């Protein structure tokens, strides 16, 4: 899902579906031009041939992440059951407000 | 006609009210035929399926007459738990106007003991009424199979199975 | 108790002539309110103030022609509009449409019909009303097309469809509501409900018509029995409710599968008992009990 | 009494009274 | 107790405004009323009983409550209580207020 | 699309869409607080903090 | 422990109490401790009676 | 007879008329003002 | 559904046994707050 | 989200929400320097009390 | 169905204590806390955020 610079606030847009399998989420990053959308032999993007997330598990910017908190029907969250201290937000960093 | 896939109720919380049923495909096997000793097998495993979701549906819930209503009153859809807890006081309600404003401050009840209590219920004023509250969504639309599609052009077809879709009017 | 269909001649009466007081239409029972005669309060016209007094005077001991014809015209487009001969956006044109048609012809002998024909159209709500209900108008007449195309009674194997003739006859007469034996495409159909979750094929059926008297294995779904289509097999379990005793339980699965059948029923009315239970006994239990459904699964498989 | 008050539409006299006590 | 005494003849023993007036003069307040705008000639007794209300005993209306601890730090001021509620403090939260 | 007037200084275009906030409290103990706080054209997860 | 009010940014819970105390009626006379005194220019000001 | 039939010596609003806008006009406040929207007669007594 | 937005009436989620000292016995506190009441509209 | 110094163009930024029962809308503009972004208790950003 | 939890339960308690002592070498803390009606809790989860 491609994401322009300095910026912080992307959703997912998928709707009512199929879901009959699943273990659940995962998440990491990587950049644009080291390795581009796949699924052809010599796309227009290729220009840096250096080591790759992708291949070697390789991912780098995954210390990058802020909150990735869910929804599962579109209007409640998936801790909308309160389980954790954060109501709904999956906080993965937050930098010194509250030492607890 | 033939193969069909058993249909999925779309759903909406705060409604309460399902929006329509939809086909699985993101868990939907190869249908690239395997072969004459394999397609009596995908065809068949599915078949006992079939009527493992036609049976639950009259089980789970009565079967089908407003195929999806707003003004739901509550039969098969529970009313929260009826039962109140009554307890007692430590002071009296007519032991007390004997002492304070005559002269004795006050600070079972080791005065002049008596026994009253009143119990009133906890019940739901009046009964439930709209969509689904808590959790009822599985046990008042069981996922059910329509297995010959739209077979009746003009007079009637799956009506509330679309999500785009009010009770009032079609389209 | 419930009523009727809002009666058509009538709704459109309630939107049109007076409410309390028709001093001419309701004559002698203003004259009853004004001669001091009333059983609720015979001086009610008394301690009325004096000119609205004299209004009820005027009008009552000299009846004034009211005007009749729009209440009238409109009985019959609101009992077009609930037999639906009109949509309820048209009631705009074909109120004054006809109207103006009146404006041209007042006079001729068409508005006395008009008025028996107001009778007439009016009894048509109700007719169509109590017809509705028995959709079977709708039904035995696709049924009869479904008889005369069909080989009628030629089973040269064995003979046991006889039965079976009446038994699709018994559904169209004992549910008739949403059971429309729809001729679309060129192969017969039936639906049972109002949306059409089990709407198989009458010609899908054409399967049976070698599968009339077969020789049976043992009591475990036979050797040669596994040719009927899930099609077929699902106007076989509709049917199921309606005709049981006939069709030999013992010599083809026409009868053996259709006492199965019942099976598959007996089981659900069952199972349809004991969910309503356990699902209402959730104060003391306090979990999503899928095991009320799995007990169900258990009771159909490990026997 | 009924006829005492003039009353609109028809009607003698029609919504009753309650006026307050001054001590509050 | 035994509510009446001797305000009977004065009518201050009384529940309603027609309570001691004659039964015939109810339709001349109402009906002809901006005209005769008169129900509180006859002065209509009050309905303030003792049936719930009267707390004749030391209960408490206000207490104070003064922190724990104390932070002086430049941006963020601090300050930790521990509330304690202890029975029939029936209090409705626009009351609380903060006495900085 | 917000084609609006010109003006001289940066200004923060602080859009508000009516949308319900209510917090139900439930207190099934003296004394207990358990609260869930939701938005209807709004889910609690999917905003910018 | 479990958190009574979580309120985030995307909500002006300070700035929602303004519009309550606009709504009551009139706030035109003034509360000592809260300082209900309304910030309210005068209409000689703003549109200029020239 | 036509006196009256100018809703001159009438009673009330809601009640002197056909009962097809009755049960709407009660409904009906916000949406559209409907009291100023038709004439409410009142009559000199005895 | 449950929190007396896509309801019907308001005196009808809560206790019935708490609705009568609410007209007659309130003068003590102006009482039709601490439940909000939600109205029904046309759609 | 803000205007630039000299805007006459300006798009909107926040996709995926889901809508199911709306009210309407307000809006009004305002200064960078006289109401800072909130984050932190203490602003240089905001060093003008007007 | 016959093990873990469906209804809503925390799985933390960000608990205070009440009284608080600090003298020349101790920091003394009395915490009242109760362990929840039904639900268990583990003492090597148990810590002390200072």
């Amino acid at each position: 899902y491609p994401i322009p610079a300095n910026a912080t606030n992307v959703p997912i847009s998928i709707p009512s579906r199929n879901w009959a399998a699943f273990r659940g989420w995962a998440f990491t990053r990587l950049k644009t031009k080291e390795t581009p959308s796949l699924g052809s032999g010599y796309d227009p993007y290729y220009t840096y041939s250096g080591s790759i997330p992708y291949l070697d598990g390789t991912f780098y910017l995954n210390h990058t992440f802020k909150k990735v908190a869910i929804t599962f029907d579109s209007s409640v969250s998936w801790p909308g059951n309160d389980r954790l201290l954060t109501p709904n937000e999956f906080e993965i960093k937050r930098s010194v407000d509250g030492e607890g | 006609k033939e193969i069909p896939t058993p249909y999925m109720w779309s759903y909406q919380p705060q409604m309460g009210l399902a929006a329509g049923a939809a086909q699985d495909y993101s868990t939907r096997i190869n249908y690239m035929s395997a072969g004459p000793h394999m397609i009596s097998r995908v065809n068949g495993i599915r078949a006992h399926r079939n009527r493992i979701l036609l049976e639950q549906a009259a089980i789970t819930t009565t079967p089908r007459n407003n195929l999806n209503p707003r003004s739901w009153p509550a039969a098969l859809v529970y009313q929260e738990s009826p039962a109140p807890t009554t307890v007692v006081l430590p002071r009296d309600a007519q032991a007390e106007v004997q002492m304070t404003n005559s002269g004795a401050q006050l600070a079972r009840p080791s005065f002049t003991p008596r026994q009253a209590i009143l119990t009133l219920q906890t019940s739901s004023s009046e009964p439930r009424s709209g969509g689904i509250g808590t959790l009822q969504f599985i046990e008042e639309f069981v996922p059910s199979v329509y297995f010959n599609p739209f077979s009746g052009p003009p007079g009637h077809y799956p009506d509330q199975f679309i999500p785009n879709f009010d009770a009032v009017k079609d389209s | 108790m419930m009523q009727d269909a809002t009666d058509p001649a009538v709704r459109a009466a309630l939107q049109s002539q007076p409410s309390g007081l028709n001093s001419t239409d309701d004559w002698r029972q203003v004259m009853d309110r004004i001669m001091s005669l009333t059983a609720r309060n015979p001086d009610a016209f008394r301690q009325q103030p004096q000119a609205n007094r004299l209004s009820a005077i005027l009008e009552a001991v000299v009846p004034a022609r009211a005007n009749p014809t729009h209440e009238k015209v409109l009985a019959i487009v609101n009992a077009l509009a609930e037999n639906r001969a009109i949509r309820p956006d048209e009631a705009g044109l074909v109120y004054d449409a006809l109207l103006q048609r009146v404006a041209r012809y007042n006079s001729g002998n068409v508005q006395t019909n008009l008025d028996r024909l107001v009778g007439d159209v009016r009894e048509a709500v109700a007719q169509r009303e109590r017809a509705q209900q028995q959709g079977n108008l709708g039904s035995m007449v696709a049924l009869n097309a479904f008889l005369s195309t069909q080989p009628a009674n030629v089973p040269r194997g064995q003979e046991d469809y006889t039965n079976f003739v009446s038994a699709l006859r018994l559904m169209v007469t004992e549910t008739p509501q949403s059971e429309v034996y729809q001729s679309g495409p060129d192969y017969f159909f039936q639906t049972s409900r109002q949306g059409l979750q089990t709407v198989n094929l009458s010609q899908a059926f054409k399967n049976l018509q070698g599968l009339w008297g077969v020789r049976a294995p043992t009591g475990d779904r036979a050797t040669v029995s596994s040719l009927l289509t899930p099609n077929s097999r699902l106007l076989l379990l509709l049917i199921a409710p309606f005709t049981d005793s006939g069709s030999v339980s013992r010599d083809t699965y026409l009868g053996h599968l259709l006492t199965l059948y019942r099976e598959a029923i007996g089981q659900a009315h069952v199972d349809e008992h004991t969910f309503q239970e356990i699902t209402s006994v959730s104060r003391a239990l306090g979990q999503e009990d899928t095991g009320s459904l799995e007990a169900t699964l258990n009771y159909l498989l490990t026997n | 009494f009924a006829s005492l008050a003039p009353r609109h539409g028809s009607r003698p006299f029609m919504g009753n009274w309650q006026d307050i006590g001054t001590s509050n | 107790p035994s509510m009446m005494p001797q305000w009977s003849y004065m009518h201050i023993s009384g529940q309603d405004a027609s309570e001691y007036l004659s039964p015939g003069l109810v339709q001349f307040a109402r009906a002809t009323e901006t005209y005769f705008s008169l129900n509180n000639k006859f002065r209509n007794p009050t309905v303030a009983p003792t049936h719930d209300v009267t707390t004749d005993r030391s209960q408490r209306l206000t207490l104070r409550f003064i922190p724990v601890d104390r932070e002086d730090t430049a941006y963020s001021y601090k300050a930790r209580f521990t509330l304690a509620v202890g029975d029939n403090r029936v209090l409705d939260m626009a009351s609380t207020y903060f006495d900085i | 699309t917000f084609e609006v007037d010109p003006m001289d200084e940066p200004t923060l275009l602080y859009v508000l869409f009516e949308v319900f906030d209510v917090v139900r409290v439930h207190r099934p103990h003296r004394g207990v607080i358990e609260t869930v706080y939701l938005r209807t054209p709004f889910s609690a997860g999917n905003a910018t903090t | 422990q479990l958190n009574a009010v979580v309120d985030l940014q995307d909500r002006n819970t300070e700035l929602s109490y303004q519009l309550l105390l606009d709504s009551i009626g009139d706030r035109t006379r003034y509360f000592s401790m809260w300082n209900q005194a309304v910030d309210s220019y005068d209409p000689d000001v703003r549109i200029i009676e020239n």
